[PDB]
């Protein structure tokens, strides 16, 4: 490849992403801020998400309370 | 006493309650200000995620308030009511400074201030203040003077909590009335319409499909931990 | 000064060797459940007390500057 | 390791009771942690016109043979 | 982080408290780059 | 009903689907502003590399929107339709902060605000405010003032999702 | 000699008590100032937390002040009173710039300065001067300029701890009159009424339900340790 | 650096990405200095 | 140690075909670095309107053995 | 620092030596706190 680009499928305008736990989508009212992911030789592949969240006004956190992001 | 000309008067206070005056510390004009003016400051926090065509806006603070205005101190002798002093305006501008300034060693601080004229009730603390020197005797004796001034605000934090009467958590009664129903007033209480059979239970009711027009009940505040 | 909570075993030999006390005692007092609290002078050893009535409350919406938490 | 289950930070306005050893309760901050916390240990800091406390609960897991230095020779 | 340890004292200099933020926040991200090296 | 010079109103609101409103929460006010103005901003993505003469800048996100606009309190006595008050404007105010400034301890935050006039309608919360002091009665009962406001947009996160009807899916 | 038109002085001292005068250290002007102004500001600390409408501010400290003029020279012949002098403006200047700004090796500093006119007395230090030079003979000797100044303000730590009198630490005096208790004269003093027990067994009081309307008591103060 | 494990993730404040950049070159001459000091 | 030659890191726009275990071409940064680098490690970053990844080639001479802490008890 | 094994070199920009003088201060407070830990 000489083109002097990135060779992708799209034009790169716009970037998607969908993150499923236990084989389905979480509910577009979630917020994800950053996601970050991590492979290397003789390592343990890893991988981070950071999600908008809590209101001083009720007193709690909505997304924490949820059954979505519990460890297992 | 309509047809008086009321002045606006400084006085200092020893505690955060304003109840034990400071001696000899009242300070009253001789000009009135032209105007004053208030300052409101209201923070959100409003953070989003990219992609989205708004964002999710939640109330963070109120921040404290601020008032201002300027001064004007003269005894040159061509305004009615008053006399020319030896000494000018010293001792104008020594006992406004003792009131609003200065350091107070009996409470390792300065002076809590309450401002009054008319309508305006204020109190709070001196943050700034500008004073320039205009005219002069030939000696050396100033006789005009202008000061400009900033203050801020001041709550004690008893009285914070009792202003915001902060109210799921307490006790609460009403009384029914023709076209009420037992889901639709716990959703208005609560938040959620599922709690309608612990407060048919907590009030021992076993027809509370049908709700009789005189009746009073109540609705306890939800389990903590 | 001390004040230190009682044990049921008893050695009949034990040997300190080219160690301070103080990490002496934190290896000893450890391999029986017991916390070190050092105060003013006054070193109290006692077992964990979940038990005593809280000092205060401290809420998120009215009293709490920062907060930082984790489960794992 | 069951006192190492939850842990974290809680910053306030200081007062001179909190210390090492104590109980604190815990409101607001959601189901997963909302509670009665155990404190292990307190941070006074006297600066500027104020004075804020850090008090710190929960314990670490690890040993102090495990992760201390230079205990032997 | 969740540990008074990693806490230091606040001295601030009569310029004339915006650089006492920027440089908390810098030696907070160091020991969280320094604390996940030693993961598996 | 053409010929009707329409006054602006506000009012507050308990929750955030504007259904429930609170109660004597509503501020009418005596002359209208001159003008208002609005704002938007759209946010892009401009990374490029070194050597090349140009970027495809990406779309990042849409920030909120803002209205502002100025008011006048006056009751000195020459505007027909009104009358001079023993107490001035000092009800006029009172009641205009207790409508958009004051904390509520119902909800444990101010009030929701929805703002109508002719063909405007805006939802959102108060930002900032500035009042300032003109006229006065000799016994300092004030009788003009004029005071500026800068509001915020607010929309429910349900009503975000089914206005952006997201559609390979 | 009220009739007298003062003129500004400044003088420069060698000790922070100001009275060791440096030896040929004193400036007197020609033309006097038009106006001169001073400048306050005090400090506070102003945290708090989300959720809440009002802060209590709290003091931090007062800052130093400041004092700002400007000053005109001219020796061009037309100010009754002065001659024209053959160097013009020479040593008019390097006269004041070697009283308020040039280093003293003595001291291995600048000198202190103390500023007075008629009511005014200052004492601090120099931060910042301009010199712009305006009218010249043929040959290039100048005789107009013009001065602006901005000095700051000096406190000896000896005299700071005297003037701010800093006083449950010192010991207390009142004489009993008629419609005074015991519990509420301590609360004024200690802040707290619980203290009664401990000032009249310091007084060897037994009936302290009812005092006596001409007592001297005594107030002690609380242990440190 | 050379390698990925001093990576921190990218959190931005929407206060309104300069400051993004202080902290990470802090991050950078941090780690250069420990990596010195366990040279012969 | 030869693996060890020469190692980097070179950032570019995101794609998601770059893996440990594969190869690159590198070109124009000099005689001494140019050629065909084998990757050792990802990292994927996406926020703010992009997705960029940091491939890392080459591989640290140390051993686990001599590197790793608290192997042994 | 006491030690001169601390030391960064200092390499600015031209951008056109404010940011030297935050960044090295960064350094100074990270490893205080490093120090610190290792007490008893």
């Amino acid at each position: 490849n000489n083109s002097g680009t990135i060779e992708t499928s799209q034009s790169v305008d716009r970037v998607t992403h969908k993150i499923l736990i236990d084989g389905s989508e979480i509910p577009g009212t979630y917020q994800v801020k950053s996601i970050q992911v991590t492979k290397e030789v003789n390592r343990i592949p890893t991988a981070r998400l950071v999600i908008l969240d809590g209101d001083a006004a009720e007193r709690d956190f909505k997304v924490s309370n949820s059954d979505h992001f519990v460890p297992g | 006493s309509e047809g008086k000309l009321e002045k606006l008067r400084i006085v200092a206070y020893k505690d955060s309650k304003f109840s034990d005056e400071v001696e000899n510390g009242e300070f009253i004009t001789l000009l009135n200000p032209e105007k004053y003016k208030f300052q409101y400051r209201v923070e959100q926090n409003e953070d989003q995620a990219s992609g989205t065509s708004s964002a999710p806006i939640r109330f963070n603070k109120i921040l404290p308030q601020t008032l201002e205005f300027d001064f004007l101190f003269d005894r040159t002798g061509v305004i009615a009511g008053y006399e020319v002093t030896e000494d000018g305006i010293i001792n104008d501008i020594d006992h406004f400074k003792k009131v609003v300034y200065d350091y107070n060693g009996e409470k390792h601080k300065p002076n809590y201030l309450m401002i009054t004229w008319g309508s305006l009730l204020f109190k709070g603390y001196l943050k700034e203040m500008d004073i320039e020197y205009k005219l002069f005797r030939p000696d050396g004796t100033p006789i005009r003077a202008m000061a400009t001034t900033k203050i801020g605000e001041f709550v004690e934090e008893e009285l914070r909590t009792a202003q915001e009467n902060n109210q799921p958590d307490m006790s609460h009664y009403r009384t029914v009335k023709e076209g009420d129903t037992l889901p639709l007033m716990t959703y208005r209480i609560y938040g959620d319409s599922k709690y309608y059979l612990e407060v048919a239970k907590a009030n021992g009711l076993t027809n509370f499909r049908r709700l009789k027009t005189g009746t009073e009940l109540i609705f306890p505040p939800l389990q903590k931990q | 000064e001390a004040d230190v909570a009682s044990t049921e075993n008893q050695h009949t030999e034990l040997v300190q060797y080219d160690v301070t006390d103080w990490d002496f005692m934190m290896l000893r007092l450890q391999a029986n459940g017991l916390l070190c609290l050092v105060d003013d002078g006054k070193v109290s050893i006692q077992k964990p007390d979940l038990s005593s009535e809280a000092l205060e409350t401290v809420t998120f919406g009215a009293t709490i500057l920062e907060f930082d938490a984790e489960m794992d | 390791q069951q006192l190492a289950k939850t842990r974290g930070r809680i910053k306030f306005q200081g007062i001179p009771t909190v210390k090492p050893g104590v109980n604190l309760l815990l409101e607001g901050v959601g189901d997963r942690f909302n509670g009665k916390v155990f404190i292990t240990g307190v941070n006074h800091q006297i600066s500027e016109g104020n004075w804020t406390v850090d008090a710190q609960f929960g314990l670490n897991p690890e040993w102090f043979s495990e992760s201390e230095s230079n205990i032997h020779t | 982080p969740i540990e008074i340890k990693e806490l230091h004292i606040k001295i601030t200099v009569d310029d004339s408290e915006d650089k006492q933020q920027l440089v908390a926040q810098c030696v907070e991200q160091v020991l969280d780059v320094l604390k996940s090296q030693k993961e598996r």
